[PDB]
């Protein structure tokens, strides 16, 4: 006959079981702005580089 | 002023200051929210539980998990875990100390990124370090070589650490956490055919993982005395309600490990992993982790693995030179007693990172800075 | 009658007549069987699968690889292959052509005696002959003199040959080629973290090596692009499923090569070991070889590595001499092209293995008989 307290809390349970769309907005979105460094861990390549030949 | 210490491996979760022997306390990293219409009005609502208060609530609340794969999935819970477990347990300023953070190995960048500009922003703490398990359960350990086996809640790692020094392309990572294999062990359960699919219910299982595995010593000769015998059965009870009695579903369970067929998957297994990421590696160093063999936490837990991972190193190794391997009692403990260890040591005062170069520079210090 | 020749360098697998242009059709030398229960009766179980057919049906099929450092790992699986190539491509038998041979150079007995008994015996075929592939190489790249870099699927080379002989101490042989620096490749793509490993996931990512793929002119010019820019970064669909897009991480692979640190080995890497090996040979011919450079097959595929070895070279060469390198468009034809030469001299029939000689001695006419 209306909508409702009820219904509504079944929404918000439902949007809070699904797993899928908070998963994939947090790990999808940020997996994209991942990296940016001259490593230090090349750090280690270019010197044993330079040790090298 | 003093020293404080964060483990974030996976399953419950650890923290305490650098010098004493174990974490003042330790929580699951459940989190979990209300599922039903609030109908008490007296009650107050709070719209989010965690850690063992959450652990008693829990029937109405439904869990939400906050590290799948030992990646961390939703970082504004975390936050709130985060938040309680300083206050409510340490009644700690994050001024206090500076903190240390417990890593899986060779995982996204993001968790670095994020995990420390939250931290050093969201908290303001005096000084920060992310570092690889397998540090601490070597200086735990004691043996400056070695390889370790720590399967935890989390994701299931291989590395081999000569003394001193990372062999990152040695390395070996799974997701093979005992995690997924009790998931698996409903679809074992049905056969009996008592059956319940929901977070709290796949936790009573925990349990049972503490209680009724063991690891299969020859699984042939297992299944001879499985239609020969039921003490390989035994009786265990609802936490409340009914009395249950298993079979074989217990000893089967942990041979996933050794063949992820059950759940299925090909990497050849913890052991072939294991010889396959030493024969990858160079040829004098193996007597010495032929000798140095070390396994901590979660799964290791069962009693038995050592035995059969020593049957199978025999299978792969040429039985000539020595076989052993370690499992000390306190492995589950061990990643966070390390980190104490690890924090004893002034260097770190070299080596932690400090407020004035998350200032200068982003989180991209640490991919350098750090491992 | 005719004459019919097979490529075995690793890799997808060449064969064709003497004096076509281009092999009829070419096939990975994948080898998979079933992994789950056999559940549509209706279907026919056939337990091995091999080629593009095996390439569409991958998904419930698991790979095994019979070639590891281009030593062939398993002989039936071989000959399953083989058998396969030859009926239902080339609707040949094997009594119908003499059969080349194509191998790696300096590679243990094993192959040869196996592959020789093998294919008399199982096959019966007029005439044999198993051929080092530089000499294909300079064949088909028509300069008598010269130094062959030609890194396939399989072990990585390098020959110098003079006009009309060999220097076998002169030669270096690398176990460096794009499958293993595929498999490093995941071991970056975590850092980005979307993650997956089994053989077909791997196979995946060789499209990206097609596509995706540049070599470094600068590397850390390039970091210095990489801090200013995303033009470095393109955008690319799961072959099917989602549009992943991929920085650096394209072009810090090649430079594995120059560095095998990033998954790491001391040799000094192609450029170097070029270099050290023309310092081994001797004085005077050093400037034809520094005129005449020559580059083949499934590395050298990447756009720029000619020119940042030219950079290489004039960083080591004495600048004062001429310097040039050849980058044909055909590379990975190459091998078989050139044996389709060598088939065509009737010198071959001075030069064939025959039957008889099998009949009257063992495989061991081989190793004196070829080189
Ligand atoms: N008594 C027990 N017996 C066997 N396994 C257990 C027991 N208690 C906890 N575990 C398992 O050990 C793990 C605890 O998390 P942990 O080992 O700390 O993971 P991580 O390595 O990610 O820190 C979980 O997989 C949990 O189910
Ligand atoms: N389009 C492409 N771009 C770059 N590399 C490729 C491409 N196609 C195939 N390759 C690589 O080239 C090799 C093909 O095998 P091949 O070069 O014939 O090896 P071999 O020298 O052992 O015969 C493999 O390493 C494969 O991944």
């Amino acid at each position: 006959x209306x909508x409702x307290x009820x219904x509504x809390x079944x929404x918000x349970x439902x949007x809070x079981x699904x797993x899928x769309x908070y998963x994939x907005x947090x790990x999808x979105x940020x997996x994209x702005x991942x990296x940016x460094x001259x490593x230090x861990x090349x750090x280690x390549x270019x010197x044993x580089x330079x040790x090298x030949x | 002023t003093t020293a404080l210490v964060c483990d974030n491996g996976s399953g419950l979760v650890k923290a305490g200051f650098a010098g004493d022997d174990a974490p003042r306390a330790v929580f699951p990293s459940i989190v979990g929210r209300p599922r039903h219409q609030g109908v008490m009005v007296g009650m107050g609502q709070k719209d989010s539980y965690v850690g063992d208060e959450a652990q008693s609530k829990r029937g109405i609340l439904t869990l939400k998990y906050p590290i799948e794969h030992g990646i961390i999935t939703n970082w504004d819970d975390m936050e709130k875990i985060w938040h309680h477990t300083f206050y409510n347990e340490l009644r700690v300023a994050p001024e206090e100390h500076p903190t240390l953070l417990t890593e899986a190995p060779l995982n996204p960048k993001a968790n670095r990124e994020k995990m420390t500009q939250i931290m050093f922003e969201t908290f303001n703490v005096p000084a920060m370090y992310v570092a690889i398990q397998a540090v601490l359960s070597l200086y735990a350990s004691g043996r400056t070589t070695g390889i370790v086996l720590d399967s935890g809640d989390g994701v299931t790692h291989n590395v081999p650490i000569y003394e001193g020094y990372a062999l990152p392309h040695a390395i070996m990572r799974l997701d093979l956490a005992g995690r997924d294999l009790t998931d698996y062990l409903m679809k074992i359960l049905t056969e009996r055919g008592y059956s319940f699919v929901t977070t709290a219910e796949r936790e009573i299982v925990r349990d049972i993982k503490e209680k009724l595995c063991y690891v299969a010593l020859d699984f042939e000769n297992e299944m001879a005395t499985a239609a020969s015998s039921s003490s390989l059965e035994k009786s265990y009870e609802l936490p409340d309600g009914q009395v249950i009695t298993i079979g074989n579903e217990r000893f089967r369970c942990p041979e996933t490990l050794f063949q992820p067929s059950f759940i299925g998957m090909e990497s050849a297994g913890i052991h072939e992993t294991t010889y396959n990421s030493i024969m990858k590696c160079d040829i004098d160093i193996r007597k010495d982790l032929y000798a140095n063999n070390v396994m901590s936490g979660g799964t290791t837990m069962y009693p038995g693995i050592a035995d059969r991972m020593q049957k199978e190193i025999t299978a792969l190794a040429p039985s000539t030179m020595k076989i052993k391997i370690i499992a000390p009692p306190e492995r589950k403990y061990s990643v966070w007693i390390g980190g104490s260890i690890l924090a004893s040591l002034s260097t770190f005062q070299q080596m932690w990172i400090t407020k004035q170069e998350y200032d200068e520079a982003g989180p991209s210090i640490v991919h350098r800075k750090c491992f």
